[PDB]
């Protein structure tokens, strides 16, 4: 009992931009590649593919923009509802399962096109620590240590499998993501204006500043330091 | 393809469903209306099939005591017109003027030509919702002979016709129209003199006189 | 061969102005069995003649709508049930609000108005049953077709080779029209009429049903050992 | 589907509104609208071939409000439906905003309704033109015309019908000669005479008092001329 | 209303603001809690709510919800004036069903840099004053103290003393207040929170 | 408030005072209580100002729609519309209305809609708080057919007495005459009617 | 067809085995990838309540809806009758939900 | 506005061995005035069932008409089953409790 | 191909229109087409004010744009205003318009709008901005862009002309040149409709007395101003 609409959505996502999420022992790193260029299109569209659902959870998108915006707004509303109801931050798995259930419902009732969007969730909570998830149009969500979605999924997965360790640091994850993206893009070299970066890390002080979204200057500096 | 559903415009800008409804109207029995001096007379042919009671198959209907009028489609239209007349009477305390009643009927009929989910009416007020004022009106299978007779009457009476003679003229025209085929006559009257402006059915001695006059013609 | 492009739904007119679905619904009456209706000046009767097999009962054809009116059906049973329920509700409303027994002509008008709505709606279906209505006393007799037409006849017959009964009634109109005061003779005339429509088939106490209503006589249904020509 | 319902064709077309434009010419009536310095004149052909018709009840001119009149090109059922809707909208506007609805606002409302008809699949467009005329409190003599496609615009003068092209060309030449946006005639009778003469020249035929219908809009109100007034206007035209 | 007690007072100084409140929570005469804070902050704007404690908590939660959604959608913290308009609209949305609260908003606009204080009535009528705003069951005493003591263009050190003295002296004359006080001194980039020692607690 | 309407040979005449009071304080002293609902159909309102104004606006809208659709409504039609509005919402309205109009019926026409929404057709009608003091007088000085000047004098005397004896009535006397020539508006000041 | 294709989709799911004994019931995962975190894994055997457990086979996303509905129905029964749901009642409820979803077109 | 009133009267139902008796007044009154000296209060609804509702005349008449309509529809829907007295009592209980919060202001004896 | 592609074709068949964003403003310009000298051009407007600081221009089916302008004007007050007491920023209004168009595309029995919108605006904390909204419901920020019939040549010219130091006057000059290079019929002030989002104009507020209340930033050029600018080409 195959689902043709879900397969079409997956094929459409396979032609979208590549996103990489790497989980370390003390932080999570999300990276995405910008592909649209017109020499006159503004690149200040807030953040094109990286989005914040709350102060603790971030998401990376691969697929159609409107469905992504709808799902992100729904996730933000759900997180705020949970915060108002229980006076505590929503666990990552609950929000991921909520979005997955929404996708599954959109893949079962007639007259509704399935969401051709793949999500990479990076979150932190006090029950499991750092968590990384991937959700697809079919409605299934899976936890991962290093995951990639988009165009060059297989090559990026192979590269991550070759050079991933269970005790990597945040900077190690950043370098691994940059090197994996640089070896899979079909644009010869990777540049700052075509890249989006985000980190979710907790310092020695229990502040939990999970909102570090890299500026273009910071992305350029990181690329220069790594050597891409 | 354009003629298979209602409310669909043909490339030349026509609705063939309404034209087919008009074709269905043209297959009906003859109905005549004569506008005399301060009155209107209506005449209806009624075919006889067999065991049929000769007196109770009335086809003429009255709206608001002063208006005269596919049989079930006509019945539906008359019921809607009665509802509209009652609404007007309740709102304004006066009997609804004939142009207002005609306009409301035209709007209701034109409503059934806007959506493909409904079928246009197949009665005679044309099925497209169009209507106008007439000195004489003829519809049905034998409508052309009736139209010719009505034109003859209009030419012969430039100063108007009396209601009493209009009844006999209607009977004669109905008989001439039925002459093509090979039946009963029902006549209804509404005049300011013999009926005080109220729609009435003319029967009894006057009906016999009209029938005899038609037979002698 | 000879595919019809204008017999799909009831909201499409034929190029000559026909409504083929309505005609098919009219022809659906021929599927049902034979019903015969008479009328005198004081009484009115209905005669109705199916059995699935020797181990089954017989379908009901006569339905009482009120203490003074009733009907017989030929065609689709559920449509007849819906129409009979509507007529019962209308009679109940007339008897409750105005304390007035509903006239048979008004009942025919209501049936025609209700049946008209199924020929113009799209997505539905016209009724597939024909009805014979009889009323109090003067006596009245109506024939209702699913197209939305009523007749007010002296007598008629519908369904499954009913032409013989109709011809017999056309012949004996003047004979049966004036049997006032003798309901039994009118019932026997109706029995002879329905026998004229049988292709050598016999009548028994299981296949024959009768209905009678007249002056001082409320609507009464005879079935079983009561249709033994007693 | 794209030929029977109002959806885009592969060429980005709407083959149900163009058919409405075709249906606008089922009748053979030509209408002409001009505006004076303090009035606006509309003239329409009146054809009553049947001798059993009542000529008083045959008209394609409607009085929407006290100051706004309309002339419709197309079938009469759609014309009367649009007239009823326009009258209801004008009355509602007067009740709500406390002042008389302008001609351009009514035209815009009817155009928006036509656009709604074009965009929804279950509603068919009306094959009417709906030329509104008035003398506006702020604008003055104003003529605004719509179409089944939802498009509306104002005109100095306009013509509609199967033979509208010759009338339009004559109007364009006249306005090129005059180099002004209206007709310089203080009295509306002269404007009616000018309109009748222009229609006669364009159509190449003469008219009687039963072959024309006239509507005049002034600051006070909009009114339809009777047959006797048309006869007097024709006599005045014939006098010179 | 006026069954749980509580008082809040906000004043405007030189390039700074101050907002102070009591800490008593009770059921009529009985005292229940001495730690019930009535001042909250979202982004850089502070809100104090007096009246029914349940409505205070509900409004705090709802305004935190709305401010978080605003930050997510607009990628920017909300300013005191926009927050004042939002609170007024939310209060008026409950016309004929109002929250039995008295709100007071304080804060420094991030862009312009000028201080801002405002108060609200039962149904959200905005009262903007350039000197001080008072709310609670001891509003008359607070008005008297503020009129007698307040001076324009006060340094934060003097502003803290003025607002603390006003709040303490107003609370000492009110039976439904005075189980501890907390004062916020708000500047362009620094906020100081201080607890006060007082009688009856 | 004191309001009246009387039919005479050439049509109908409507008269009203110009005082609106909130309790014992006169909120308005130049009130116009004569409301136009059609070119030759006018109404006189008494009672709650908001209810009467809303009803008048609704009736005006209905009559404008009637004119657009049908032609010229009769005065009985306007009276029927007023009756429907007052009778349907009798539990939430306080309005006493007098409908006066001139049409082909000639000699004018006057209908009365008091509290409850009833309809009465009278040759002349009086309403308001000040009418109670001028009842008997109006029953001793009214004749079926009168000229314009005599009718104006009768209205002036009646309204002068009503203003004199009623503290809720005062100000100027406003009159509207509806005839075949059209609509005429007359103003009579306290220096004139306080004597006669 | 719709039911047959649903059964075919079921046939592609992971194997599940259920056995009952004298006083116990025993309910019976694919190969995780090298970069897959198994610390947070939804177990294939989900307990509907303290006395009734469920094990699915087929599409996991569609089974989550059934599990959630079964849990909600069990809590509703507990709140409405003060008695925890029985095994047969819960099975009948799940079967009724599936049967209702089969109708009304039922693409899947 | 009070939607209730009192019309007096009294009724008496006695059950025997093979018979039943339902007796009643015939006087309809309002306060101190006699509306009618002969207004029957005991009716015959059919199937040897007699019902009398005493008190508010309007409510009693409404209940009687409603019960008779229910009996006729019961005969229609069950092939003339000859409604029993206990079934009639249950049906009347349902009719009376249907207007639980706007009750009939009558006492019913069957 | 579906309805969205057909709507895009209809947009491509429409009149061009442009949009150019500079350091201190945004310029929108378009051509009015009326092949009938009897018709009056002033009665029809192709550039519509959405908010005192946000304006819009379109390419495609005119009546759809006329309805969409009213819907956007209503949603600018219902959604953002009457809540925060101020007009929405450009991004949020563009998002609401895109939501309206997306709902039109997704709703059953309704065809998508056949227009593409260029929306110019200014707001605090974001400066000036220019966006394009497609019939599908997706919006994209732009530095300089064009749509309609001669959009390819206009885009090439804008790419060859746009830079980072461009000012409002230079943007107006470039827009006028681009319009002149692709004018279908007659190039004068009565056939050109140009608007600018720039500095606030206190003379258009209508009243004085409130120092905080500033004038609108949207300003629609008159025919005389356009003719004077064309005299400088």
């Amino acid at each position: 009992g195959r689902l043709y609409q879900v397969e079409y959505a997956l094929e459409s996502i396979s032609h979208a931009g590549t996103a990489i999420g790497i989980m370390a022992s003390d932080g999570i790193v999300l990276a995405a590649e910008r592909k649209v260029t017109s020499t006159l299109l503004e690149q200040d569209t807030s953040t094109e593919k990286l989005y914040k659902l709350n102060d603790k959870i971030a998401v990376a998108v691969a697929g159609l923009t409107a469905d992504a915006e709808i799902l992100i707004n729904t996730a933000r509303i759900h997180a705020q509802n949970y915060l108002k109801t229980y006076n505590e931050d929503i666990p990552v798995e609950i929000l991921v399962r909520r979005l997955s259930d929404i996708k599954q419902g959109y893949t079962q009732h007639g007259g509704l096109r399935p969401f051709g969007v793949s999500f990479i969730y990076a979150g932190y909570d006090d029950r499991y620590g750092y968590q990384l998830y991937t959700s697809n149009p079919s409605g299934n969500y899976t936890g991962w240590k290093a995951i990639s979605v988009g165009a060059n999924t297989s090559a990026a997965q192979t590269l991550l499998q070759m050079d991933y360790k269970d005790d990597m640091k945040v900077d190690d994850a950043i370098e691994l993501a940059l090197k994996t993206l640089s070896k899979t893009t079909d644009s010869s070299a990777l540049t700052y204006d075509r890249l989006e970066f985000a980190t979710i890390r907790k310092g020695a002080n229990d502040g939990e500043v999970y909102q570090k979204i890299f500026k273009p200057q910071e992305i350029k500096d990181i690329l220069v330091k790594t050597g891409i | 393809g354009y003629d298979l559903s209602n409310s669909v415009f043909s490339p030349d800008g026509r609705n063939f469903q309404v034209e087919y409804a008009v074709k269905a109207v043209e297959n009906g029995t003859t109905s005549i209306g004569i506008k005399c001096n301060d009155g209107v007379v209506f005449a209806v042919e009624k075919l006889i099939t067999s065991l049929l009671v000769p007196q109770k198959n009335v086809k003429i209907q009255v709206v608001d005591r002063h208006i005269g009028c596919l049989i079930p489609d006509g019945r539906h239209l008359v019921n809607r017109g009665r509802e509209e007349a009652a609404s007007f009477k309740k709102l304004y305390k006066t009997p609804i003027p004939i142009p207002a009643f005609a306009d409301r009927l035209g709007q209701y009929v034109q409503a059934h030509t806007l959506y493909n989910s409904v079928r246009p009416f197949g009665v005679s007020l044309e099925p497209s919702g169009s209507y106008w004022g007439y000195k004489g009106a003829a519809t049905g299978k034998g409508r052309q002979s009736a139209k010719a007779e009505l034109e003859k009457l209009v030419d012969h009476h430039p100063e108007g016709l009396s209601a009493r003679e209009a009844v006999k003229q209607a009977a004669k025209i109905i008989y001439l129209a039925h002459e093509d085929n090979k039946f009963e006559l029902e006549i209804s009257w509404c005049s300011l003199s013999e009926t005080n402006g109220l729609h009435k059915f003319v029967k009894g001695d006057l009906l016999q006189e009209a029938i005899d006059f038609a037979q002698k013609e | 061969m000879f595919r019809n492009n204008y017999d799909g739904d009831t909201v499409t007119f034929s190029p000559t102005g026909r409504l083929f679905q309505v005609e098919y619904a009219l022809e659906a009456i021929k599927q049902g069995s034979v019903t015969v209706g008479l009328r005198s000046n004081t009484h009115a009767v209905l005669v109705a003649l199916r059995n699935a097999d020797e181990l089954s009962s017989y379908q009901k054809k006569i339905i009482k709508c009120d203490e003074h009116m009733g009907l017989s059906l030929a065609g689709l049973a559920p449509d007849a049930r819906v129409l009979s329920n509507y007529l019962r509700q209308q009679c109940n409303y007339s008897s409750l609000v105005f304390n007035r027994k509903l006239a048979v002509e008004r009942a025919g008008h209501l049936l025609c108005d209700k049946a008209q709505k199924n020929t113009q709606s799209y997505g539905g279906r016209p009724y597939g049953v024909g009805l014979l209505i009889i009323g109090y006393d003067g006596a009245h007799l109506l024939e209702f077709q699913p197209s939305g037409n009523v007749t007010e006849l002296y007598g008629t017959a519908i369904g499954a080779r009913s032409q013989g009964a109709k011809t017999y009634l056309e012949r004996t109109l003047d004979t049966f029209i004036k049997i006032d005061g003798n309901p039994d003779e009118l019932i026997k005339a109706g029995v002879e009429a329905i026998s004229q429509s049988l292709r050598d088939e016999s009548l028994t106490v299981d296949n024959l049903s009768i209905a009678i209503v007249g002056k001082d006589t409320p609507f009464t249904i005879y079935d079983g050992e009561a249709v033994a020509k007693y | 589907y794209d030929r029977h319902i109002t959806i885009f064709s592969p060429e980005g077309r709407l083959y149900q509104v163009e058919y409405a434009f075709k249906a606008t010419n089922q009748t053979n009536i030509n209408s002409l609208a001009v505006r004076g310095k303090d009035c606006t004149v509309v003239i329409s052909q009146k054809k009553v071939p049947d001798k059993l018709l009542d000529p008083t009840t045959v008209s394609y001119i409607f009085c929407i409000s006290r100051t706004i009149g309309m002339v419709v090109n197309g079938p009469i059922p759609d014309a009367r439906n649009a007239a009823l809707r326009a009258k209801a909208e004008a009355a509602e506007f007067r009740y709500k905003y406390g002042y008389d609805m302008p001609c351009d606002v009514l035209a815009k409302r009817m155009a928006n309704l036509s656009q709604i008809y074009t965009q929804r699949a279950y509603m068919r467009p009306l094959g009417v033109i709906l030329t509104f005329v008035s003398v506006d409190e702020e604008l003055g003599p104003s003529i605004y015309k719509t179409d089944p496609a939802g498009y509306y615009v104002g005109y100095k003068a306009t013509a509609t019908g199967p033979k509208q092209q010759e009338i339009t060309t004559n109007l364009e030449n006249h306005f090129k000669k005059s180099k002004i946006d209206h007709i310089n005639e203080e009295s509306w009778e002269k404007v009616v005479e000018f309109a009748i003469t222009h229609m006669i020249d364009a159509l190449g035929t003469e008219f009687s008092k039963n072959d024309l219908e006239v509507g005049v809009a002034t600051k006070d109100k909009f009114f339809t001329l009777s047959a006797e007034n048309i006869e007097e206007r024709l006599v005045a035209i014939a006098e010179q | 209303s006026s069954i749980n007690g509580g008082i809040v007072v906000a004043m405007t100084g030189k390039d700074c603001v101050a907002i102070a409140c009591d800490l008593r929570l009770g059921s009529q005469s009985l005292g229940v809690s001495n730690k019930f804070e009535k001042i909250f902050h979202y982004g850089h704007v502070f809100l104090g709510i007096t009246g029914l404690a349940t409505d205070v908590t509900t409004l705090n939660e709802m305004f935190r919800y709305k401010t978080n959604l605003y930050k997510l959608k607009e990628e920017r913290a909300i300013e005191p004036e926009t927050f004042t308009q939002l609170v007024s609209s939310s209060l008026y949305e409950r016309r004929f069903g109002p929250y039995f609260v008295g709100p007071v908003v304080a804060g420094i606009n991030s862009k312009s840099g000028k201080p801002f204080i405002a108060g609200f009535d039962l149904i959200g009528c905005i009262d903007e004053a350039k000197d001080f705003i008072v709310s609670g069951t001891a509003s008359d005493q607070l008005f008297g103290m503020c009129e007698s003591l307040y001076e324009p263009n006060l340094e934060p050190e003097d502003l803290f003393e003025t607002i603390s003295q006003a709040l303490l002296n107003a609370a000492d004359r009110d039976a439904l207040s005075g189980w501890g006080a907390v004062v916020y001194i708000i500047k362009k980039d620094e906020v100081v929170k201080r607890y006060l020692k007082m009688r009856q607690d | 408030t004191s309001i009246m309407a009387v039919t005479f040979k050439d049509g109908v005449i409507l008269g009203a005072d110009s005082r609106t009071t909130t309790g014992a304080y006169i909120a308005n002293r130049v009130t116009d209580k004569l409301t136009r609902v059609h070119d030759k159909i006018w109404c006189c309102r008494s009672g709650s100002a908001a209810d009467t104004q809303a009803i008048a606006d609704i009736v005006q809208y209905h009559l404008e729609l009637y004119t657009s659709q049908y032609g010229t409504p009769s005065t009985e039609t306007a009276a029927s519309v007023f009756k429907e509005l007052c009778y349907e919402n009798k539990d939430n309205l306080t309005a006493g209305i007098i409908v006066a109009g001139y049409d082909d019926k000639n000699k004018g026409e006057v209908y009365t809609i008091p509290l409850g929404g009833s309809v009465h057709k009278l040759p002349y009608a009086i309403a308001g708080s000040g009418s109670t003091f001028i009842y008997g007088y109006c029953d001793k000085n009214f004749r079926e057919n009168m000229s314009k000047e005599e009718t104006v004098d009768f209205i002036k005397h009646s309204l002068s007495q009503a203003i004199k004896w009623d503290g809720s009535s005062g100000g100027v006397i406003r009159m509207v005459v509806l005839t075949a020539a059209g609509v005429e508006r007359l103003i009579f000041y306290p220096d004139e009617y306080e004597q006669l | 067809f719709q039911v047959e294709y649903a059964l075919e989709a079921v046939k592609r799911g992971t194997c599940a085995v259920g056995v009952k004994g004298k006083n116990c019931v025993v309910l019976g995962r694919r190969s995780t990838l090298k970069l897959q975190d198994t610390r947070i894994t939804p177990s294939k055997v989900s307990k509907i309540d303290s006395h009734v457990v469920l094990s699915f086979s087929g599409l996991n996303a569609d089974s989550r809806i059934l599990i959630e509905k079964a849990r909600v129905e069990a809590q509703s029964h507990r709140l409405t009758l003060e008695d925890p749901v029985t095994v047969e009642y819960l099975t009948r409820y799940v079967a009724g939900v599936q049967q209702r979803y089969t109708q009304s077109g039922g693409v899947r | 506005f009070n939607p209730y009133g009192d019309n007096g009267g009294t009724i008496l139902g006695i059950a025997g061995e093979d018979f039943a008796v339902l007796a009643g007044d015939t006087r309809n009154i309002t306060d101190y005035s006699i509306n009618s000296r002969y207004e029957p209060k005991v009716f015959d609804c059919g199937d040897n069932i007699v019902m009398s509702a005493n008190g508010f005349a309007a409510d009693g008449d409404a209940l009687v008409k409603r019960f008779k309509n229910s009996v006729k529809w019961y005969h229609f829907d069950h092939n003339d089953k000859k409604l029993s007295i206990n079934s009639a009592a249950r049906n009347i209980q349902h009719l009376l409790y249907g207007k639980r919060f706007f009750p009939y202001y009558v006492h019913t004896i069957i | 191909l579906g309805q969205i592609d057909y709507a895009l074709t209809a947009v491509k068949q429409g009149v061009t229109s442009l949009g150019i964003k500079a350091t201190n403003g945004v310029v929108i310009a378009t051509e009015k087409k009326s092949s009938s000298p009897l018709a009056m051009s002033e009665t029809l407007s192709k550039v519509s004010l959405l908010t005192p600081d946000i304006g819009a221009v379109y390419s495609g089916m005119g009546p759809d744009y006329r309805v969409l302008v009213d819907k956007s004007r209503k949603v600018a007050h219902t959604s953002y205003k009457r809540i925060y007491g101020e007009y929405p920023p450009t991004k949020l209004l563009v998002s609401e318009v895109a939501k309206i168009m997306q709902e039109a595309t997704q709703s059953g029995g309704v065809r998508p709008f056949g227009v593409s919108l260029l929306i110019a605006g200014h707001d605090e904390f974001n400066g000036f901005s220019l966006y394009q909204v497609d019939p599908s419901g997706s919006y994209f920020p732009w530095k300089a862009t064009a749509i309609g019939k001669g959009s390819v040549a206009a885009k090439t010219f804008l790419e060859k002309r746009w830079n980072d130091e461009l000012e409002l006057e230079d943007a107006i000059h470039i827009a006028l040149l681009t319009l002149k290079e692709s004018v279908e019929g007659e190039f004068n002030g009565d056939t050109i409709e140009l608007a600018i989002i720039g500095d606030e104009n206190p003379d258009l507020l209508g009243y004085t007395g409130i120092p905080t209340d500033k004038g609108p930033r949207f300003r629609k050029l008159t025919s005389q101003e356009i003719n004077d600018r064309l005299e400088a080409l």
